RNA sequence: UUUUUUUUUUUUUU
RNA sequence: UUUUUUUUUUUUUUUUUUUUUUUUUUUUUUUUUUUUU
RNA sequence: UUUUUUUUUUUUUUUUUUUUUUUUUUUUU
RNA sequence: UGGGAGCGAAGAUAAUCUAAUAUGUAACUCCGUUCAUGGAAAUCAAAAGAGCUUUCACUGAUUGUAUUUAUGAAACGUGAAAAAAAAAAAA
RNA sequence: AGGAGAGCGUCUGUUGUACAUCAACACUAGAUACCGCUAAUACCACUGUAGAGGUAUAGUAUAUAAUCCCUGCCCGGUGCAGUAACAUGUAAACGGCGGCUGUUGACGGUCCAAAGGUAGGAAAAUCCUUGUCGGGUAAUUAUCGUCGUGCGUGAAAGUUGGUCCGACUCUUCACAUGUCGUUUAU
RNA sequence: UGUAACGGUACAAGCUGUAAACAAAGG
RNA sequence: UCCUAUUUCCUAGUACCAUUAGUGAACUCAUUUGGUCUGAUCCUAAGUACGCAGUGAGCUAAAUAGAUACAAGGAACUUGACAAGCAUUAC
RNA sequence: AGGGCAUGCAAUACCAAUCAGAUAACAACUGAA
RNA sequence: CCUUUUAAUUGAUUAUGCUGACUUUAGUCCCGAUAAACUACAGUUCUGCUUAAACUGAGGAGUCAAGUAGGUACAAACCGUACAAGGAUUAAUU
């Protein structure tokens, strides 16, 4: 029997190596959740009168209603603003790190195929 | 040490007490470097 | 002591002990162990040893001895 | 008595000497003490640029 | 990561090199040997092979309770193939259709007609006793035992079985240049019948042709079964593909023929 | 060999084994009551099980009841030699005991203490280890309700003095339980309250009709028999109450059980186990004992006894190596309240 | 040992008549270096005998002398 | 504890007989390692289900499925055949590499559908330039498992490899060279072009390993020229010790072939070299065990029935013989079939053509009999007897090989189908006749 | 005491 | 009778697990869905 | 042929040792 | 570190033996030393009066505990060194 | 390490000793005492473990020694058991068991006590280092048989012992023999 | 911080850390 | 067309570490020629169709430790039958 | 200090109930430092 | 030099005293079971023991110690020796 015995940690029930391919209930997955979802259950503050910028420029957007939000391009910082001290050129570019899709520009250039399918 | 000896005991490094001595060659009384 | 580092045996190594002890001598991951003794082997961890080409190279691994001098000698005009 | 090096070294060796209610103060050959040994000199007239003196403080 | 790891080949522990205390391991581990499974067990194991009485034995009662005995007994287990090649169409379809209306029955009681359905269960389980306990021997014959008892171990008698040889020109012409240009053994009779059971062996076609690829000392003279070995034992004129399926209760053999009682045989 | 979680427990919220097979409870329920019914309309006995009636049957099943008169010829194994000498005793056809290994699935290895604590002295003098054994897990608890058991064989158990029986329910689950004097491989048992007295059944205490032998009674409801389990042993009812029965026990102490306790009818079997003699220590020897050296060989450190020499005499009464009197000497706390024991 | 480590200097101490030579084996292992040189077809004895500065080429000696007068 | 006497003996008896059987199993293994390698430099990082929905799919995406289908043997048709179309309508948004995947897929699983690389071919001819090394070998190596030669497209590939050879791998290369001497495609210039490169290749940027596969007898005798015949030969001879019975085998096949058809170039070696060949003729090869095939099994049984001796399988030095006579052992037979000639036509292989010369030459009395022809007798005896009788009076064949009539698809499928249920009628007859159905049952 | 493509997992056994 | 082995793994059986998976090495063979048996 | 790795079986750690260096956007060629 | 906290026996003296001294000494564990410890009166004194805490000298080997062997920097008081009640309602 | 008489005696097995040179321990067997489950008992971290995953044909403690043989009297006495809320029961538990005097003496007087050595063995693992008589020898006090006084031992304290058995003392018979008077040669 | 192992140096009670006894010249 | 079905399968150049393959107690110990001799197995052996191993010289003193052969007597020796002897002799 | 500086001394403590280890689901579960 | 001082622990044949050297006993004692031959015209000395086969398709049937003990010029030195794929298809070259 060896002299492992009388160690409280002898022969001990449920262990990290025994346990290798158990998994939790279903019950404690949707606590969690529901418990993370109630966090900011509350009214309403502040002001929308007009809706917010989700569209192209001169279509308007009053009905389509969208989830996600989009970023202007006309607002982000250059490159020269960036690299600028505290107190062509690179008067003009951006380095942008972002969704594309969700920008809003005058053109996009993307590289389609031979066929120019989709 | 046997194994059954060996299985409760802790490791010298795990205390203070090697911290609580002066022994060194020039003798009983040691000064940290910087101190 | 009989048995130990006491007599210009220094550490222990795979040659002066029974047969079971497993030490090294440092090398590099090749593989895994498989559930029956097997090891498969990868390609994949192997090092990459790059050389330029030196088919035709001028360069030699020691200096002409007249160097000294011209490179001595430029320095004067500088002044 | 037998020469068992299995024994020898799961009794008596460096990993096992540690877990002793001995005197460690004593100096060991073989073994890990805990006595202070005063490290390198003073400086006399060599280059300043080559005196080695500090290492774990200030690896980077 | 202890004394010694060696293992396999390289085995620590120090065995006896004596050939005659060494003669006598082999007779306990292969003679004297013990077995836990039954022979239900055995047959179980073959169901697939063996579904029409693996099926019967479950089917109709009372053959589960006789062969679960302990005293010692001998059994032969039929193959599916045999079965489906011997039995006629007409014989084959009605045994089917009894082990199924048996099984049938069992499924409604778990789940005049009533008084004809008892006769013709009555009528149908003793039919299927009397066929399926034909096979069962009282006592344990073993392959070897059955070999020897047949006189395959006498000299006098093994005069038919020693030397064979066949035409070595005309299945190797290259290796050869110069050429070119048993008694029956009665065995105690059934549990379901009187009539004793013959046994005897045969001389495979294999053997014919182990001088070619063997070394040999003979002496100064002055369709074929596909299975292999180099005798064949036939036993009441069925071959026995495997045997020595040794078992808690006895022995199990697997024939290449039903053995059908004259009870139920035709006219 | 279980966990203390695992095998410890004062309070029990059940006292029977429920298998139900309806989709619904409330038609398990129905089916629950019908095979009650049906096992109190087999139920036919009623009279108590007697001495007298136990020996009768005993003289009926061992004076013409065996009588096959078999060929035990052809039933061996032809061409094998065997040893030099060493035969069984019996063939396996003629044998009491069945001649084999005792089931897998129903046994595990046991752990030999050699008597010895978790501390790794010796507590326990004059323990050896002998032959090896297996632990059987012997079902005490018959939770099995309205349902019939026939035996199938009857097995051997070091760790015991009695005989043990495989049972087998109709669904084909095995379970092993302690086996009888009167009951043989091909009877039947059943554990219910509206169940005949016969041997081998199981009825409370309450239902057990007055003057009946009965053994495996259990301490608590559904515990297990602990009180009665030896070879040879037995309890007798004397009185009968509202909530109590009284019980005559083996050492002619009478006690008072619950009314709704379970126990078993008949005595356990292997009754001749206290005839044997051993010719040789070897017996001793293989048994798991070791010698006993009396204190009187002791020096006087070792053993109180020692260095004083004398015959039986009356001056000194003796005294144990514990320093404590081993002659008419009451060992019980005399503060601990008697229970529901009567006399003792 | 050839560390000198054991105590195998304690019989030397006393005196002794004489030891054990193993010429047997010593004179096969002679002889199997002596074949293995010369199925190459050199002569080891020869060179191991020879005279500081003398020659003898080939199977030659002091009988070779003798005839030789001339 | 302790134990019996009577166990103590049986337990050692089978402890012992333990040690015995572990001792009598690993005899016969010598070539196992407990090492082994895994190729893995293949595999996307991308993660695909095989089991989804074609239409979501796309080039990358199929392109995936299909070799990870091929690596997991997931050999399903009605999974194959949905690739297989949907692949058809995403043909014109293939990339180089995708196509090559498609290939090498394909290729692996040895999926036989003529009507997906019939229109996947015009596609990679118009992409040749932009195709890769990886891409341009795929391509023939499935083209060449699956037995559909095209000499317009395998040609243009060659000429892709040629211009591409500073940018090609050493393997490839190789393969590319083993693929057009197999299919037969490679004007005498072309020859010369690829001979001329594949020296400087193997000189300059070759090993043991890689050298080994250079080595086959159909191309070394059909589109090596004798500089680059005796550099192989002789190099052979010194990266010996690292090769394989596969080698060995084609090398020894070579060796005879070059002796046979051209003497010259055979005597222009050295002693040493000539030695080694000589030597290697005496040694046992291996060889993967062999049967005869239904096809041939009916045209022994015809034989036989006809009253003449012969043979079902048989090697001969270095080459294989179908049937082989007792009476005259100069006679042999060889039984076709759809495998032995090019898809959706009769023209025989070169490696069938190459085997066919070297036995007339050695003289060897050699007949064929084709499957086509053979399928038009259906399960009548006296004819095929007949058909047999025929052919046995008439002289042999040439030593020179010719290719029969036109075929076609339409007419292969046809066939295919035809042969289908002959072959189990034959079986069903058969199996039938083995069945006695004496016992009779009273019951 | 596990033998040749790697893991997870269920019953029986010479 | 003093009442004796089984888990990793192999084989068989039962299945809706998974590139943590068998050469892009090689040979042989009449051959395989839906609108050719 | 062993050792290594799963199980027996144990951080009952054999100092300067390991399939073990930060744990997969790996540029599949 | 003869500093502080927990626990803490014996050899020895009493010419053996109990108390007692040794000694709250030795071993074990912990704090880590003037940037410490301590502390600004419900104290001492007695019929006057001193005025947080801490070091040295004398009073004094006096008083006291013990006894067969010892132990005891006692309290008030005097001299001297160093001197310290509180920065303060917020911005 | 043989034939025969006789004393002692469960060995096989473990080991060098409780005096005078000649031992012990263990054991087949029987018998007594405690204990009804969270048992008794043991270790002595105390809601623990062994006992035991056992259940009065079970567990533990003490003493004796063969499978059988007939196996004596005594509770005044320490202790335990019981309770008049200090009778009575336990000797197979607990120390042991005798004076004067009268006729070889069945018998008679008297003192004391709980009871007053039973039978058997008996010159002894005990008194005495020569008790009477018989067997052996040219001599026997050594030793066997026997008598039962000379002193004395003493019954589940283990006495006696039929048959069988023997690395246990002793008597006595037989072969060879430098043990020998008394010593030689290689 | 203090030390042990391996390697180099001239194999060493020193030095040293595969860059293992030095960069001294940024227009 | 009478086979138990006429169901393609040699063998991928291969990570790190251990190793003196034979006789011999080769282990603690040490008065250590490693290896011969001292005991059972492993070879159907006229001892294996030549294998392993073998260390200064001289000399009639006596005594001691042993071997072989002793006339007649045969326990007269010794506390004791200790020791020694018998167990091979026409072939 | 321009540059470089393998490996071992078992290290989430530049923080935080105690009790094995890469520092332990409750409870079982206990403690002079 | 004289004179004053010195806490130097300041004084030797001996505690079988501690640490070393060197005499006497004292050219005393101690020496292991079996050797011989190598010539002036050919050859096989005696004795003790008896597992001495090295491809036959099969890794010689194992463990442990030696902290490398049968390599090497009549060397106790220096210098070497451990290949699981057996590299010499070295059947050729000269």
């Amino acid at each position: 029997v060896r002299p492992n015995q009388g160690r409280n940690d002898y022969n001990q029930v449920g262990g990290k190596k025994r346990g290798q391919g158990v998994q939790v209930l279903p019950e404690t997955i949707r606590l969690l959740i529901e418990t993370r979802k109630a966090a900011t259950a509350g009214g309403p503050v502040g002001r929308q009168p007009l809706p917010k910028a989700t569209e192209a420029t001169g279509v308007s957007s009053w009905g389509r209603d969208r989830r996600f939000p989009i970023t202007e391009a006309l607002r982000l910082p250059t490159v020269a603003e960036v690299n600028a001290p505290w107190e062509g050129r690179l008067d003009k570019v951006v380095l942008h790190s972002g969704d594309i899709s969700r920008l809003r520009v005058d053109a996009t250039v993307v590289g389609a195929v031979r066929s120019f399918k989709t | 040490i046997r194994p059954r000896k060996k299985g409760m005991r802790l490791d010298r490094r795990r205390s203070k007490k090697q911290y609580k001595h002066g022994r060194h060659v020039g003798g009983w009384n040691y000064r940290w470097l910087g101190s | 002591a009989k048995v130990g580092p006491s007599k210009g045996r220094g550490p222990l190594l795979a040659k002066f002990a029974p047969v079971g002890f497993k030490k090294g001598f440092g090398a590099i991951g090749l593989g895994r162990h498989t559930k029956k003794g097997f090891f498969i082997i990868n390609t994949m961890l192997v090092p990459m040893f790059k050389v330029p080409d030196l088919s035709n190279c001028k360069l030699k691994c020691y200096v002409a001895p007249d160097t000294y001098r011209i490179v001595q000698q430029s320095f004067n005009k500088r002044e | 008595n037998e020469s068992s090096p299995l024994h020898m070294g799961a009794g008596s060796a460096n990993w096992t000497a540690v877990a002793r209610l001995e005197d460690f103060t004593l100096r060991g050959l073989s073994h890990p003490p805990w006595i202070h040994v005063s490290s390198r000199p003073f400086y006399g007239a060599g280059g300043g640029a080559v005196l080695a003196a500090c290492m774990s403080s200030a690896v980077w | 990561r202890w004394w010694t790891r060696a293992s396999g080949m390289r085995n620590p522990v120090k065995w006896t090199r004596d050939w005659e205390v060494l003669n006598r391991k082999v007779y306990f581990a292969f003679d004297e040997r013990e077995i836990r499974r039954s022979m239900l067990d055995a047959v179980n194991a073959h169901r697939k092979t063996a579904s029409l009485f693996h099926r019967m034995i479950n089917a109709v009662p009372g053959v589960a309770h006789a062969m679960s005995l302990p005293g010692p007994h001998t059994f032969f287990l039929p193959s599916d193939k045999a079965c489906r090649d011997h039995l006629s169409p007409d014989s084959l379809h009605a045994l089917t259709e009894r082990v199924a209306f048996l099984e049938e029955q069992q499924r409604q009681r778990v789940g005049g007609t009533a008084a004809a359905i008892a006769d013709r269960v009555a009528k149908t389980t003793e039919q299927l006793r009397t066929f399926v306990l034909a096979h069962l021997i009282p006592g344990e014959w073993r392959m070897k035992t059955l070999l020897l008892a047949c006189g395959a171990g006498d000299p006098r008698r093994n005069g038919s079985l020693r030397y064979q040889d066949t035409d070595r020109e005309l299945f190797a012409p290259v290796m050869y240049a110069s050429r070119l240009g048993s008694s029956v053994f009665l065995l105690p009779p059934p549990q379901s019948t009187d009539e004793p059971l013959p046994v005897w062996v045969q001389a495979s076609r294999y053997a014919a042709f182990l001088p070619i690829t063997t070394s040999t000392n003979f002496p100064r003279f002055e369709r074929r079964s596909t299975v292999g070995g180099a005798l064949h034992l036939w036993v009441g004129g069925a071959l026995v593909t495997k045997g020595d399926l040794r078992a808690h209760n006895g022995v199990v053999h697997m024939i290449d023929k039903p053995l059908i009682p004259v009870q139920l045989l035709a006219s | 060999m279980l966990w203390l979680a695992a095998t410890h427990r004062n309070r029990v919220a059940f006292q029977l084994f429920a298998t139900p097979r309806e989709p619904t409870a409330s038609k398990a329920a129905a089916a629950a009551r019908a095979a009650a019914e049906a096992v109190a309309r087999s139920s036919t006995v009623s009279a108590p099980f007697t001495v007298q009636k136990q020996q009768r049957l005993l003289a009926l099943l061992a004076a013409s009841s065996s009588v096959a008169d078999p060929s035990a010829d052809l039933f061996r194994v032809h061409g094998l030699p065997g040893f030099s000498g060493f035969r069984p005793s019996s063939p396996p056809h003629l044998s009491k005991l069945f001649r084999g290994r005792v089931s897998r699935h129903l046994s595990c290895r046991r752990v030999n203490h050699l008597g010895r604590n978790n501390s790794g002295r010796i507590t326990v003098r004059f323990r050896g280890a002998g032959h090896f054994r297996r632990l059987r897990f012997v079902d005490y608890k018959r939770g099995r309700k309205d349902i019939f058991g026939t035996v199938l064989r009857l097995e051997y158990d070091p760790n015991r003095s009695a005989h043990l029986a495989l049972l087998q329910y109709d669904d084909g689950v095995l379970s092993y339980i302690l086996a009888t004097e009167v009951t043989r491989p091909g009877d039947r048992v059943v554990a219910s309250k509206h169940a005949s007295i016969a041997p081998g059944n199981c009825l409370p205490l309450g239902n057990i009709p007055v003057s009946t032998i009965v053994h495996n009674v259990e301490l608590r409801p559904g515990a297990g028999g602990q009180i009665v389990r030896a070879g040879g042993c037995y309890a007798t009812v004397v009185a009968k109450d509202r909530h109590f029965v009284t019980l005559k026990l083996s050492s002619t102490e009478v006690r008072r059980f619950p009314a709704d306790c379970w126990a078993t009818v008949g005595q356990v079997s292997n009754a001749a186990h206290a005839e044997r003699i051993r010719g040789k220590a070897g017996v001793s020897y293989w048994m798991g004992e070791r010698p006993r050296t009396r204190g009187k060989a002791m020096n006087p450190v070792d053993h109180p006894h020692g260095g004083g020499t004398g015959k039986k005499g009356l001056k000194r009464p003796p005294v144990s190596k514990w320093g404590i009197l081993c002659k008419g000497y009451k060992t019980r706390a005399k503060k601990k309240p008697l229970g529901l024991i009567v006399r003792r | 040992n050839k560390v000198r480590t054991d105590k195998k200097e304690r019989k030397r101490a006393f005196p002794q008549r004489g030891f054990w030579k193993k010429q047997n084996f010593l004179q096969v292992k002679n002889n199997t270096v002596r074949l293995a040189f010369a199925v190459q077809g050199v002569d080891l004895l020869k060179l191991k005998r020879l005279r500081w500065g003398e020659v003898r080429k080939g199977n030659t000696g002091w009988w070779t002398d003798d005839y030789r007068s001339p | 504890g302790i134990l019996r006497p009577r166990e103590r003996l049986l337990l050692n008896a089978l402890k012992k007989e333990a040690d015995i059987r572990y001792r009598g199993r690993r005899m016969h293994k010598r070539f196992r390692s407990w090492a082994q390698q895994r190729v893995r430099h293949y595999w996307l990082p991308q993660k695909v289900c095989v089991t989804s929905d074609p239409q979501l799919m796309d080039g990358s995406y199929i392109a995936a499925c299909v070799q990870k289908a091929a690596t997991l043997r997931k050999h399903d048709l009605q999974l194959w055949h949905g690739f297989s179309k949907r692949i058809l309508e995403l043909a014109d948004s293939l990339t180089p590499q995708q196509m090559g995947y498609i290939f090498y897929g394909y290729g692996k699983s040895l999926f036989r559908h003529e009507e997906l690389y019939r229109g996947l071919l015009p596609f990679v001819a118009e992409a040749l330039p932009e195709f890769h090394s990886h891409a341009l070998m795929t391509v023939a190596w499935a083209l060449e498992r699956v037995r559909v030669n095209d000499r317009a497209v395998v040609a243009q590939i060659a000429e892709e490899a040629l211009a591409k050879k500073d940018l090609m791998r050493p393997a490839d290369f190789i393969k590319i060279v083993n693929c057009v001497a197999r299919m037969g495609a490679a004007p005498p210039s072309l020859a010369a072009a690829l001979s001329a490169e594949l020296m400087r290749v193997l000189d300059e940027k070759c090993n043991a390993l890689l050298f080994r596969g250079a080595v086959d007898h159909v191309a070394v005798a059909t589109l090596y020229s004798d500089p680059l015949r005796l550099y192989l030969l002789e190099r052979f001879t010194k990266t010996a010790i690292c090769c394989r019975p596969m080698h060995y085998q084609k090398a020894f096949q070579s060796a005879v072939a070059i002796r046979v058809l051209h003497p010259p170039v055979w005597q222009q070696l050295s002693k040493a070299v000539r030695n080694f060949y000589i030597r290697l003729s005496l040694r046992r090869i291996p060889q993967r065990a062999r049967r005869p095939s239904p096809l041939h099994w009916d045209v022994s049984n015809a034989l036989a029935k006809l009253g003449v001796f012969h043979r079902n399988t048989f090697q001969w030095g270095c080459f294989w013989i179908d049937i082989g006579e007792i009476d005259d052992r100069r006679q042999c037979w060889f039984v076709d079939g759809p495998s032995d000639f090019y898809s959706s036509t009769n023209e025989y292989t070169e490696a069938n053509k190459l085997q066919h010369r070297i036995l007339s030459e050695l003289g060897w009395n050699i007949r064929r009999v084709r499957w086509n022809d053979w399928v038009q007798l259906g399960t009548d005896m006296d004819a095929k007897v007949e058909y047999l009788r025929k052919l046995r009076e008439r002289p042999p064949w040439p030593a020179i090989l010719t290719d029969g009539p036109s075929s076609s698809r339409q007419e292969m499928v046809a066939n295919l189908r035809s042969a289908r249920d002959v072959q189990r009628a034959l079986k069903e007859r058969r199996e039938k006749n083995r069945q006695p159905h004496s016992l009779v049952m009273n019951l």
